[PDB]
RNA sequence: GGCUCAGGACAACGGUUGCACCCCCCGUGGCGGUCGCCGGACACCGCUGGCAACCCGGCGCCAAGACGUGCGCGCAAGGGCGGGCCCCGGGCGAGCAGCGUGACGCAGCGACGGCCCGCCCGGGCUUCCGGGGCAUCACCCGGUCGGCGCGGUCGCGGCGCGCCGAGGGCCCGACGCCUGGCGGAGAAUCAGGGUUCGACUCCGGAGAGCGGGCCUGCGAGACGGCCCGCACAUCCAAGGACGGCAGCAGGCGCGGAACUUGCCCAAUGCGCGGCGCGCGGCGGCGCGACGGGGUGCGCGCGAGUCAGGCGGG
């Protein structure tokens, strides 16, 4: 079927180069999860056992605020912009590295404590949180990561900028 | 021939035949499916059957011909020769229809139901002979080497706590312990050695 | 092919198991275990083809499932079992104890040991490692395994083992001008001192020796075993790790025919 | 394990490296802490059937070292913080591996105690050098060369996809075409230097009429496994069912050219432990080829014949 084996390319000068075999089953690939945005995990048996865990429709994660270290449970509101294609963003579909509005309600109760960032709890006195996913949910099931600080936070506020 | 019809009754435990011209019309049993109630007025429910040629109904294909299906390892109708091989078949002669050479049907709901056949095999896990006589299945004389059968090749009951048996189960867990108490005794010997270097 | 070898052509098999050409065209293939395949020997190779205990395999079987053979300690019942290098071979039935050891052309050879001698091994440390929950692991030549291990003992040291409760009671440390022998190569089975270490960043480091008539040779550092400190541990055989050359030799084969 | 050499010329293959980018059954050491004896049902089998034969149907009593759920001292994968701001032991040449701490999660092992860890053999890719002929084949390539981000994989990688740039190779022979092209260890010839061939014994690779696809498993893109298209055959009541000798013998065809449709697991080994095995062994045919001795000597032998040994399953 789908294979990754590189007898199929063309070699480093543009020559055309000979088959000497059939297809091997250690050279296989599978097609990709396209996880969507709000429960199933399915599994997947692979080489020598070693389940793989394969998420589709996922809506929780769970989130950390480093630099305070406010570590909660919450739900994953929409996906905002991504890197690779705005075609990713269109549909909501949760791979790693893209951004994402969660929800601001566990992050509440870190309200009071001043000398912490401003530019994170003007971010909570409203209704979302800006964050960004840094698992793989195709290969493990799960969607976790972590709360944007810093010039990442300025560079994709500018990038979402009401222009 | 036209229809055998092997009608069964469990209740009892017999089995008995029949014929039918079954022909190609009016025939008010034609037209249902697999697991359906007729009334018998003609020969109760339909189980199965084989056409002519031989070949067998199968649940949910919902057609009165026959079908191709890509049958698999675990299914009716197919016996499989190495773990995991798949086989295409053909089946299904009908939704009882004319072609139908046989039918299976079991009786509900009571020529009429006479013979009652015995039951060839007894009881043999523990507790299986603990339903059969009220017995309760807690206790700490449970052992039930009561010998009758009425001689009737089949006894050797099944899941018996003996005494060696409850031994050997304590030995296993007083093993278990042990185990992670010396364990515990090595760890606490090398955090101490490395206290004193 | 598709999986695994479990056959071993009579002409494939390893040089120093001095198999004969004619009479077979398969040879036993090691099973798994405490040695790899290279440097081994299949148990059978040597009730069969060298002590005539037995005189077929098929014979050979019923002396390992009665259980009259102890390696290390334990019955094996296994004929092409690999035993190598330090092992303890205890037959009681006709009370012969022996160590296996290695020639000075590089063969595999039993000497006879003492009562108070087959109750402990020498193994080599070949790692030390992390395993679970952290802890610390020390693994030998022999596929064994021995955690929380006295900080002192570093790669390259050997260790001495009971060989009824399996601990350790002795470690040797390497040095300059411990006495050592060789386990593989071309110097296989001669015994001398260490008179020099030279490590190359990223590769191999290397090992000088001198035997006790002051012949001089090298080799890698993944072939030098520890025996003792100055004195070796264990009993040796009767040339003691000195090799001939081919003239001396000749003249030692010349005289056995005279 | 056995067979073959069709494909494939910066492949494969040979020596030489690496995985701080990996997976691995059995065996041999370790290790073993997990938020009162359960359930019902399947085959063999009974009673009835269908069918030309291939193959199956229905109802019913019954077990487990089979399943399923589980009694238990919390810990499987993945994730956020915990490094020094000339230059430099747990373990390295190399900041690697563990641990702590905030959040998720609830996996695996438990109804005869094993999840997990090291080694071992094996595999996947990978560094450097070697790796056919033709110039009446002189320019070639466009996922082609590099970068960024995700996906997929056991795993790295233009391996795939989106975006960005214009690279990459060449008379030290690129690209194209041809080969009655499997590679090495080797073999034939013979002062020294060379020439020619590498079907077949060992090692490695690839295939099972030709394309593809896949399940079960630690391991296969398996063909004495399955599914489909094509080209060919097989039985048949005409409804259907069904095949793969480049395994061992044997046959047809083709060619100048190549043997018995034998006996046996006694040996050498392999799977399960007592068997199995056309691996392999023993006979048969065999002027391909090798080695030894005769058709006399001055008077004793061999070739045959018949018996007993020895040998041999
Ligand atoms: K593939
Ligand atoms: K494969
Ligand atoms: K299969
Ligand atoms: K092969
Ligand atoms: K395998
Ligand atoms: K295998
Ligand atoms: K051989
Ligand atoms: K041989
Ligand atoms: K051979
Ligand atoms: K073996
Ligand atoms: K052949
Ligand atoms: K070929
Ligand atoms: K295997
Ligand atoms: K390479
Ligand atoms: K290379
Ligand atoms: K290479
Ligand atoms: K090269
Ligand atoms: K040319
Ligand atoms: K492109
Ligand atoms: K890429
Ligand atoms: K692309
Ligand atoms: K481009
Ligand atoms: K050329
Ligand atoms: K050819
Ligand atoms: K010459
Ligand atoms: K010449
Ligand atoms: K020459
Ligand atoms: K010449
Ligand atoms: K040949
Ligand atoms: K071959
Ligand atoms: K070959
Ligand atoms: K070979
Ligand atoms: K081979
Ligand atoms: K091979
Ligand atoms: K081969
Ligand atoms: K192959
Ligand atoms: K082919
Ligand atoms: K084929
Ligand atoms: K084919
Ligand atoms: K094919
Ligand atoms: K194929
Ligand atoms: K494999
Ligand atoms: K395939
Ligand atoms: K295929
Ligand atoms: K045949
Ligand atoms: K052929
Ligand atoms: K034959
Ligand atoms: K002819
Ligand atoms: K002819
Ligand atoms: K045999
Ligand atoms: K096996
Ligand atoms: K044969
Ligand atoms: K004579
Ligand atoms: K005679
Ligand atoms: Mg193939
Ligand atoms: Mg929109
Ligand atoms: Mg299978
Ligand atoms: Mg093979
Ligand atoms: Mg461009
Ligand atoms: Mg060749
Ligand atoms: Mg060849
Ligand atoms: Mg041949
Ligand atoms: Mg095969
Ligand atoms: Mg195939
Ligand atoms: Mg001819
Ligand atoms: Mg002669």
């Amino acid at each position: 079927g789908i294979t990754h084996d590189k007898m199929y390319k063309r070699s480093k000068t543009g020559a055309v180069q000979g088959k000497w075999h059939k297809k091997r089953k250690y050279n296989l690939g599978r097609q990709p999860a396209n996880t969507k945005l709000i429960q199933k995990i399915s599994t997947i048996r692979c080489r020598g056992g070693n389940i793989k865990r394969r998420a589709l429709r996922l809506s929780h994660g769970s989130f950390a605020w480093g630099s305070a270290d406010i570590s909660h449970k919450a739900r994953i509101l929409q996906v905002v912009y991504n890197s690779t294609s705005n075609e990713l963003v269109r549909t909501n579909t949760l791979v790693k590295g893209c951004v994402v509005q969660i929800d601001s309600a566990p992050f509440k109760s870190a309200l009071s404590n001043d000398t912490l960032d401003k530019e994170i709890l003007d971010q909570i006195r409203g209704d979302h949180i800006l964050a960004r996913i840094s698992s793989r949910p195709g290969q493990v099931g799960t969607a976790d990561g972590y709360i944007l600080e810093g010039p990442e936070l300025l560079f994709y506020q500018k990038k979402l900028a009401p222009k | 021939s036209f229809c055998k019809v092997n009608i069964s009754n469990p209740v009892t435990g017999a089995n008995k035949s029949l014929m039918i011209e079954d022909f190609r019309k009016s025939q008010t049993i034609h037209g249902l499916r697999m697991a359906s109630e007729f009334d018998g007025a003609a020969l109760f429910r339909i189980t199965g059957g084989n056409d002519a040629q031989g070949f067998p109904m199968y649940q949910g294909v919902l057609k009165s011909q026959r079908a191709r299906l890509l049958l698999r390892q675990g299914a009716k109708c197919y016996l499989h020769r190495r773990n995991g091989e798949r086989k295409r078949k053909s089946i299904r002669g009908c939704i009882v229809g004319p072609d139908l050479h046989a039918l299976s049907v079991v009786l509900v709901d009571a020529g009429l139901t006479d013979v009652v056949v015995p039951k060839r095999l007894v009881p043999k896990r523990a507790s299986k002979i603990r339903r059969l006589f009220g017995l309760p299945t807690t206790k700490v004389d449970p052992k039930d080497q009561m010998l009758v059968c009425e001689l009737i090749l089949k006894p050797k009951v099944q899941r018996v706590v003996t005494d060696e048996k409850y031994a050997r189960k304590q030995r296993v867990i007083a093993e278990k312990k042990e185990i992670m108490r010396k364990s515990l005794q090595q760890l606490e010997e090398y955090k101490a050695l490395l206290s004193r270097m | 092919a598709r999986g695994v070898r479990k056959h071993l052509k009579r002409l494939n098999a390893p040089k120093h198991w001095l198999l004969d050409k004619m009479g077979g065209i398969w040879a036993p293939r090691p099973t798994n275990g405490p040695h790899g395949l290279r440097e081994c020997i299949p148990l059978i190779l040597i009730l069969r083809n060298r002590l005539h205990y037995a005189n077929t395999y098929a014979e050979t079987s019923m002396i390992l499932q009665d259980k009259n053979v102890l390696i290390d300690g334990k019955p094996r019942t296994d004929p092409t079992f690999p035993v190598g290098f330090m092992d303890v071979f205890e037959i009681p039935k006709v009370h012969k104890t022996f160590r296996v050891l290695y020639d000075v052309k590089g063969r595999f050879t039993l000497v006879p040991i003492q009562s108070n001698e087959a109750g402990f091994k020498l193994c080599r440390v070949q790692k030390i490692f992390l395993g679970d929950k952290g802890m610390p692991y020390l693994s030998t030549h022999d596929a064994r395994t021995i955690r929380f291990p006295h900080p002192d003992i570093k790669t390259n040291d050997t260790i001495k083992i009971n060989l009824k409760t399996g601990k350790i009671d002795e470690w040797y440390k390497f040095d300059i001008g411990k006495i050592v022998m060789v386990t593989g190569g071309r110097n296989c089975g001669r015994i001398g001192t260490i008179q020099a270490i030279d490590k190359h960043m990223g590769s191999y480091t290397m090992i000088r020796m001198k035997d006790t008539e002051g012949t001089e040779f090298l080799t890698r550092l993944c072939n030098v075993f520890v025996i003792g400190n100055d004195s070796p541990a264990v009993a040796i055989p009767t040339t003691k790790g000195i090799r001939p050359d081919i003239i001396k030799n000749r003249e030692l084969r010349l005289r056995s025919i005279a």
